[PDB]
RNA sequence: CCCACCCAUACCCCGCCCUCAGGGUAGAAACGAUGCCCUGAGGAGUAGGCGGCCGUGGAGGUCAGUGACGAAGCCUAGGGCGUGAGCCCGGGUCGAACGGCCUCUAGUGCAGAUCUUGGUGGUAGUAGCA
RNA sequence: GGGACCGAGGACCGCGCUCUGCAAGGAUGCUGGCGUAAUGGUCACCAGCGACCCGUCUUGAAACACGGACCAAGGAGUCAAGGUUUUGCGCGAGUGUUUGGGUGUAAAACCCGCACGCGUAAGGUGAGAGCUUCGGCGCAUCAUCGACCGAUCCUGAUGUAUUCGGAUGGAUUUGAGUAGGAGCGUUAAGCCUUGGACCCGAAAGAUGGUGAACUAUAUGGGGGCGAAAGACUAACCAUCUAGUAGCUGGUUACCGCCGAAGUUUCCCUCAGGAUAGCAGUGUCGACCUUCAGUUUUAUGAGGUAAAGCGAAUGAACUUUAAAUAUGUAAGAAGCCCUUGUUACUUAACUGAACGUGGGCAUUCGAAUGUAUCGACACUAGUGGGCCAUUUUUGGUAAGCAGAACUGGCGAUGCGGGAUGAACCGAA
RNA sequence: GAGACCGAUAGCGCACAAGUAGAGUGAUCGAAAGAUGAAAAGCACUUUGAAAAGAGGGUUAAAUAGCACGUGAAAUUGUUGA
């Protein structure tokens, strides 16, 4: 009952914060793609296909390799 | 009106439209009047303005009552301990800002003026320096007092 | 208060008398007495012979103890001293004990007659708490 | 850009009402003192709070009250008082009781409740009377 | 010089002046017509301007919905018991006759025995209303230090029945404590609970009666278990019942004064409570004592803009420093300095706390306002939001969404914007 | 025997030929409705009209009390006046 009362009182702020957090996550996703393309335009060093690991660990690995 | 200008109006005793009050120039009150810039019209009165404001619309606060200044006697009981014993002394102390200007102005009830004879200006709610009526009209408040008496 | 709450006609006479006294005299004693007659009964708690005795134990002898209240007898006080007591009303036992000790009973109108400005008066009120 | 002019319950002067606040009023030629006089200020208002008044049935006291030479009730393109709820008078009808004042008492105040009862409208001299 | 509106009061007093008097604390003098429907007032109509149909309900507001054919009479917070607050009255450490008895002019009134109900069987410092012989006395009550008692944890005295007790000193303890009684009875008003409980209205259940309805044949009537034999478990009438709702509708003269909230926190998941706030009543202490949505001064958080680099160095540079809002403090409710104590502490009379002395009572330590402020107790209605400015976070093609402040609406009439919840002026 | 009770929409459902009229197969349900005048003295007689009734006349203090009867409001209606 205590927990559900807290949820009822703070319900809408949770929705607003979730929406802002998802927009934020979209923002760093696009930003990471931006430095990806900047690095590939500047230079680089790939194979025939491209890394089969997920597109996240892949981008961190390549921007750590430089 | 925001609360800050509301308090300033309450502390300057201007509580009705067309209620005028004498003030001495000093940085604190200059800042107060600058805060109430969008609600008042202020200037420097001359001897004629002070004299006629005291003689025609001069009411004193005698024991918390608005008593017309009809007698040098009542002027003397209310302001005798300051040396002000007549209407001429009151006018001198107000115009030539003397040591006891605070007491003299506090004794003087805020002068309840009428609407000016001849109108304000076509657009009276902007600053006097852009052709309005609000703000600091330096020596033109004498003309405004002529119109408002 | 402009009108007394009580319907006692003699209390109205008293409040009129002390209104005149407070208006035409400089007496804070008279003003306080008028206010105490105006205030209601719960705000006028009783004063006992023990209270007045312990208040006159000091050099306040040969004086008029004045209470705007009812003076009540205290069984715990074995000896009642001489004292000039003025009050609204006395109990039968307090009246008898004061008169047997040698004091005199005074009403407020009498108190006004002998001492209009309350000279040599010690003014008491009862325990409010 | 300049001049004059129009008007809000707004602002200024005056009158009046109410409220609040501040003063005065006894060796009484003295006062609905719950009264009177002076001065100043204020005045929108839902829920709510407080106070004073108006009205109805009955009770005690009083007006040595009113009344068949006309009580009460009712009607009035007749008047007077009160801000108001209301109160008083004139004219017509009517016939047998009624009222003011201080207290007491309560089955005491209506436009609503698809309110209850009763009476009466438009629909309408209409649908209709096979 | 011309015009307009007004004439409040009713012997004298007063301020004065130009003083045989006067425009000096509020209008007098002269004259005319009429002396009655002439003034004035009420009804009917016309004219100019103004003007949505009332109540209920919901919502931030409308709109919708609901009730309204008309009139007369009736028509809805009452009574009892038990609590509680305040006001009046009586008696008062007591109070209450009315169970009953005794009179009686007979349900009245008057009187009273024994019980019974409820209550009852010590200070100092600083203040403080009030007296004062002006030397001081000092009610109630408050802050602190006190003294004692019921209770708790100890400390452990003569002794004692050899196992019985609490005296002294104590404790960051507790009382709805003592600390020189306030209660009882009753009147009036208010609130709470229970009764029909402001009035009207839900489906149900039960007790006792009256009747009929079935191509089912005087009779048989439901269900499941079991091989059976068998064990188990409708309708109308009156009454209980004025049954039970938080839901709907309604809830009856006038005027005057004072007048809101739509919110914080906590508890609990409900047809919500508590605390605070707004409003009001009573009591206590002061006198603009003192306070204040405000400026100024001093000091923080923004070095944000700007000037220079013929100052150094290089928004991240600086001598300086914008605009813009914003927190704290501004005196006797004070600072220090000085030395007496302490169980604290220090190598130490050494520091800290508790006190003494001093210093300024007059500008006592900025301005301006001040239609008083603070404390305690009790009481009623409130717990919704909508729009907009500015600042700010995010996003879309554009929309738009979320916070903070302030402002309009509620409960607010009036002038203007032709019209009109959100506009302008002004209450 | 009384009442700070109610006073014909009140007070018992019933102040009256009221548990009556009436409704229901039945158990049962269950009303409305008082007032001339002191005294009927309750309108002789004439005329019109088939009658009902009307117009004269009459009783009475009053018929502006006619057994559609004390007083006689509102809604609603007719005539006349504006």
């Amino acid at each position: 009952a205590r927990k559900q009362r807290d949820l009822k009182k703070f319900g809408k702020a949770v929705q607003v914060q979730k929406q802002l957090e998802r927009a934020k996550q979209k923002r760093e996703a696009l930003d990471k793609i931006n430095q990806l393309k900047r690095k590939r335009a500047e230079g680089g060093a790939l194979g025939a296909t491209e890394a089969d690991d997920p597109f996240d660990v892949a981008v961190d690995n390549e921007l750590s390799r430089d | 009106i925001p609360p800050k200008p509301r308090k300033i109006l309450q502390l300057l005793r201007l509580r009705q439209i067309n209620n005028g009050v004498f003030v001495k120039v000093t940085k604190a009150t200059a800042e107060m009047i600058k805060i109430v810039e969008p609600w008042v019209a202020y200037g420097y009165p001359n001897l004629k303005s002070v004299r006629e404001l005291i003689y025609k619309r001069g009411y004193g606060k005698v024991n918390g009552q608005r008593i017309p200044l009809t007698d040098n006697a009542i002027i003397e009981e209310n302001l005798g301990k300051y040396g002000i014993i007549c209407i001429e002394d009151l006018i001198h102390e107000i115009f030539t800002v003397g040591p006891n200007f605070k007491q003299a102005a506090n004794f003087l009830w805020p002068f309840k003026l009428s609407n000016p004879n001849g109108g304000f200006r076509p657009r009276k709610f902007k600053h006097f320096i852009e052709g309005g009526d609000l703000g600091n009209r330096e020596e033109h408040i004498n003309a405004l007092i002529r119109a408002m008496n | 208060r402009k009108a007394p709450k009580s319907d006692n006609v003699y209390l109205k006479l008293l409040v009129k008398l002390y209104r005149f006294l407070a208006r035409r005299t400089e007496a804070p004693f008279n003003k306080v007495v008028l206010r105490r007659l105006f205030m209601s009964r719960i705000n006028r708690p009783p004063v006992s012979l023990s209270r007045i005795a312990r208040n006159l134990k000091n050099g306040n002898e040969k004086k008029t103890v004045v209470v705007v209240a009812t003076v009540t007898d205290d069984n715990r006080l074995l000896q009642v001293p001489k004292m000039e007591v003025a009050a609204l009303r006395f109990t039968a036992k307090a009246r008898a004990r004061i008169e047997a000790a040698g004091g005199r009973t005074l009403t407020l109108d009498q108190l006004a007659l002998e001492k209009p400005t309350g000279a040599n008066t010690l003014l008491l009120r009862g325990p409010k708490n």
